């Protein structure tokens, strides 16, 4: 007998992973080739990620994408977890890049277009891959990128930061090396810089064999570009290895730089820039893996509109507002400088202290996860049900620091009350001390 | 259908053979494939349970790794039942489960009400915010003795910038 | 009908911006600090909130801005006590001490057709969107908002007889008791025009019954932004004379011309109303978004 797993006879291994190792398979009929990853679930137990698994699992399949390895199927065994994916026959592209060198000009846009787009696909879907690198970007036999291995990414969630270390320091921003706060898609976004940089150069821009001194030369941001690369590129380059994440390149910059923009085909990036809806987007979805597959009708049909709704350019305006001739009437006849929460140039202890006497001055209920981290939770009078915020202390600069205040979404049914104004009573009781 | 259950039979050790004899196979030897230290067969097996034992290098022996059944003639086998619980994968993980301040990050600088729009749209139209302002409170300096919060909250692919004045 | 079936069809969340702000006022407030408020926000209403009940009350207007001045001015030589005095909730328990008026709200799943209906039946100008199950408020729908919507999301044709109907023969508008001001009428004149007709706005006319100017509740609001509240005696030409350096004439319409072409100049104007007017501008009548609104509903 052999191993076989949902009509796939397991093959050699193809890589190793920390939960379990990765085994091409072929099928006993039709000689189809998958990629299975194995998932012993007295590992998965062993350090709990077993909701985290349990969450990969549900985005990955739910993904389609030509750039991003597909999820076929999950096959759940009392002592272990069977991931079927597709299998591309090229392997890494960093031993692609070993062996042949560097990519010339069009060759790197056209892979980096197309790891971009991926990129972007993730990042739509508000799950960021936190782990690209050449490694983890492979190829079929046409040479098209297929990215990997979403072990170490994330789901972002509303008003969350990520803290935790990730990947490899090579691919990895300041911010990262430096275990600051993140949002994660300018992570992902530096990554791919150097992925491209590696792409043109063969080498990477940073890398030192003494790790101190290459956490410096990443905080520094100060990388060699050598006299055959495009100027164009270059300033793509310095854009998206911008050290400051507020000043780093967004896929939007990117979409529209020139050295970006040459050749590039439609089925990447058939959307609109915006990871939010618009009045024109919805509605061709009212009328009813098309839009980055090869083009079909239906497909067609919803460019159709957005390429008509686009020429005439009078109805954008409707549904967002823009930063910067006619002024709206209402807008004529009509400055308060908004900050964030409160700031308080005391020691972080004594703050700390103020707070925690004030929570219990309002006879709210709190938690400790940090010291400067505290869960508080008040019980409204009228209502008789909870309103939960999260206090967070920041430091604004050396002699400066900041109290974040946070909602936190209830589990509760249809409720009485306003959610919101709530949580600004909450807050405002707390201020009017601390003030 | 439900007869046919996936289930991974593991061996880990060293051998020249390594054989399964179960309940399920009339009690025969069944090759064990090997990659390096590892020697596994996949059986499809009906739910309930299955008693088996290994064959490894001439000697007779069990798993000690995994639940075992002694007989009253002091024959010791491994047992396994096979439950559906384990076949769905999300049902496997379901009973599976079962200093200084940090330094402030600059998305939360970016102020959706202190950012001023084009004079030709709608006063009440903000710009698109991103994910991580969500649910943060932001205020103004209070001032004749009003005191005034907001916080953008989402509401399905909509942004709301919701302003309360309140007297202090 | 073609637009009323597809006002049966969208939800109220479809109309909805991506990012919108939304003022919300405690009924505890001082109520002039509350119209400083939505001056500075460019906001023409806001949801009132109650901390006592917990509930949103009711909404806060221009309107009641001008009930508020016509009711307590007495004279530029002395304070208006009661617009610094009050409170939000103060000035709604004297506005109806009998009357009893409730909150008109929507729900974002709930269709044009029924906010349209709701609009209409309450003779409201604002109605807030409110989530049923949070119980926050999404947005505040307007006319000017859902015709818009109209006009950008359907398709001409097929197009309807009665869009190239023309505004006589269709009888839309109001051509009767007419709410008018001369242009040396006194804006405290003005506003008890406004109170008691209760018209969005008063076309402003000369001698000869010609239309030179109009003086809406909207440009009410300006009296808090300069401040100059305290003087209702000035005329309202010279009240609108802040507008002076940026404004293009009068909006008006014909009785012949059809009622796509004003839902067009309407909906691109982005104003409330237009002035039916003759050849020499004498007004005829006004043709608002809620006499639209209202015949693209029925029919
Ligand atoms: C490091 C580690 C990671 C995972 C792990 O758990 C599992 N490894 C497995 C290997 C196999 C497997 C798959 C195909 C095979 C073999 C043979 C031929 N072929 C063709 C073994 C299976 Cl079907 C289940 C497994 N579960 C065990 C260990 C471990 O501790 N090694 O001892
Ligand atoms: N949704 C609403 N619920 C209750 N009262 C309202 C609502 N909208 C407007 N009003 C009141 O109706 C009157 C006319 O306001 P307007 O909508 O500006 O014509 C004012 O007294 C408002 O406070
Ligand atoms: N200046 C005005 N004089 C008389 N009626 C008006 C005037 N403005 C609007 N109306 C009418 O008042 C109703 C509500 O319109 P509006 O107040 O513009 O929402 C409609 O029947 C209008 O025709
Ligand atoms: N038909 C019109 N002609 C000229 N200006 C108008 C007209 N309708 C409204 N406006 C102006 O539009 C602004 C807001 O009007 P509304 O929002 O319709 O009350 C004010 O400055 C009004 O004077």
């Amino acid at each position: 007998g052999s191993v076989k797993i949902g009509h796939y006879i397991l093959g050699d291994t193809l890589g190793v992973g920390t939960f379990g190792k990765v085994k091409v398979g072929k099928h006993e009929l039709t000689g189809h080739k998958v990629a299975v990853k194995i998932l012993n679930r007295q590992k998965i137990r062993s350090l709990d990620v077993v909701g985290k698994i349990r969450r990969e699992i549900q985005n990955l399949k739910l993904f389609r994408h030509p750039h991003i390895i597909k999820l076929y199927q999950v096959i759940s065994t009392p002592s272990d977890i069977f991931m079927v994916m597709e299998y591309v026959s090229g392997g890494e592209l960093f031993d692609y890049i070993c062996k042949n060198g560097r990519l010339d000009e069009k060759e790197s846009r056209r892979l980096f277009q197309q790891i971009l787009s991926g990129v972007d696909y993730c990042h739509r879907h508000m799950v960021v891959h936190r782990d690209l690198k050449p490694e983890n970007v492979l190829l079929d036999a046409h040479m098209n990128a297929k990215i990997a291995d979403f072990g170490l990414s994330n789901m972002m969630s509303d008003g969350e930061f990520l803290r935790t270390s990730c990947g490899s320091p090579n691919y990895a921003a300041p911010e990262v090396i430096s275990g600051r706060l993140y949002a994660g898609p300018e992570v992902d976004i530096w990554s791919s810089g150097v992925i491209l940089y590696a792409l043109l150069c063969g080498t990477l821009p940073f890398d030192d064999d003494h790790v101190p001194t290459l956490f410096k030369k990443i905080c520094d941001g100060i990388f060699y570009t050598p006299q055959y690369l495009n100027p164009s590129v270059i300033s793509l380059l310095k854009h998206m290895l911008q050290v400051d994440p507020m000043k780093r390149a967004t896929i939007k910059d990117i979409r529209e730089h020139e050295w970006f923009k040459q050749d590039l085909p439609k089925y990447l990036f058939p959307e609109d820039p915006s990871y939010s809806s618009t009045m024109i987007d919805d509605e061709a979805l009212k009328e009813v893996l098309y839009n980055r597959n090869h083009q079909d009708p239906l497909a067609v049909a919803y460019h159709l509109i957005i390429d008509n709704r686009r020429i005439m350019n009078e109805a954008k305006d409707f549904y967002l507002a823009t930063s910067p001739t006619r002024p709206h009437p209402e807008r004529v006849p009509f400055k308060a400088k908004w900050h964030l929460g409160i700031r308080s140039q005391s020691r972080p202890n004594d703050i700390m202290a103020e707070v925690c006497r004030a929570i219990k001055q309002l006879d709210y209920e709190w938690k400790v996860v940090n010291p400067y981290y505290l869960r508080v939770r008040r019980k409204n009078p009228v209502t008789s049900t909870y309103s939960k915020m999260s206090l967070q202390l920041y430091q604004v600069d050396s002699r400066t620091y900041l109290l974040d205040f946070r909602s936190i979404d209830d589990e509760l049914t249809p409720r009485p009350g306003s959610h919101t104004i709530e949580f600004f009573e909450m807050c405002a009781n707390l201020i009017k001390i601390l003030a | 259908p439900a007869q046919a259950r996936p289930t991974v039979f593991r061996w880990t050790g060293g051998g020249k053979e390594v054989y399964l004899s179960g309940s399920f196979n009339n009690w025969s030897k069944l090759p064990l494939t090997r990659d390096h230290n590892n020697f596994v067969a996949i059986l499809d097996l009906p739910e309930g349970e299955h008693q088996y034992k290994f064959f490894v290098d001439g000697q007779w022996t069990h798993d000690p790794s995994e639940p075992i059944v002694t007989s009253q003639l002091g024959t010791v086998n491994n047992i396994i039942q096979v439950k559906k619980t384990d076949f769905e994968v999300f049902d496997a993980l379901m009973v599976d489960s079962q200093r200084a301040p940090p330094i402030l990050p600059p998305h939360l600088l970016q102020v959706i009400l202190n950012k001023d729009t084009g004079i030709s749209c709608d006063p009440a139209l903000l710009p698109e915010p991103n994910h991580v302002m969500l649910n943060h409170l932001y205020a103004l300096s209070i001032k004749d003795g009003v005191m005034v919060l907001s916080a953008t909250h989402r509401y399905k692919k909509k942004y709301v910038t919701t302003l309360l004045y309140k007297p202090i | 009908s073609v637009y009323t079936s597809f006002m049966k069809s969208h939800r109220c969340y479809d109309l909805i911006p991506t990012s919108s702000k939304l003022v919300v006022f405690d009924t505890s407030l001082q109520v002039k600090k509350a119209f400083f408020a939505l001056v500075t926000n460019g906001v023409r209403a806001a949801p009132l909130w109650d901390s006592k009940k917990q509930s949103f009350v009711g909404m806060l207007t221009i309107t009641d801005f001008i009930n508020i001045l016509h009711r307590y001015y007495k004279s530029a030589l002395v304070q208006i006590y009661e617009l610094e005095e009050h409170k939000i909730e103060t000035w709604r328990e004297v506005y109806l001490q009998d009357s009893f008026k409730p909150l008109v709200c929507i729900s974002p799943n709930a269709s044009l057709f029924d906010a349209v209906s709701s609009l209409i039946r309450n003779k409201i100008h604002r109605l807030p969107v409110i989530d049923p199950e949070s119980g926050n408020t999404l947005y505040i729908l307007t006319h000017k908002r859902i015709l818009k919507f109209l006009k950008l999301f359907i398709t001409e044709f097929p197009k309807p007889e009665f869009m190239s109907k023309s505004l006589e023969e269709l009888q839309i508008g109001t051509y009767a008791n007419i709410a008018m001001v001369r242009t040396t009428t006194p804006v405290y004149v003005a506003l008890g025009i406004f109170v008691q007709h209760r018209v969005s706005a008063l076309p402003v006319v000369d001698e000869k019954g010609r239309v030179v100017d109009i003086y809406s509740k909207f440009d009410v609001i300006n009296l808090a932004a300069e401040k100059t509240y305290n003087n209702l005696d000035v005329s309202v030409t010279k009240a609108l004379q802040h507008r002076s350096h940026y404004f293009e004439g009068v909006l008006k319409c014909y009785l012949h011309e059809t009622l796509e072409t004003i839902i067009n100049r309407l909906v691109e104007a982005e104003v409330h109303r237009l002035v039916v007017v003759d050849e020499n501008d004498v007004v005829k009548g006004i043709v608002s978004l809620s006499d639209i609104l209202q015949a693209l509903v029925l029919t």
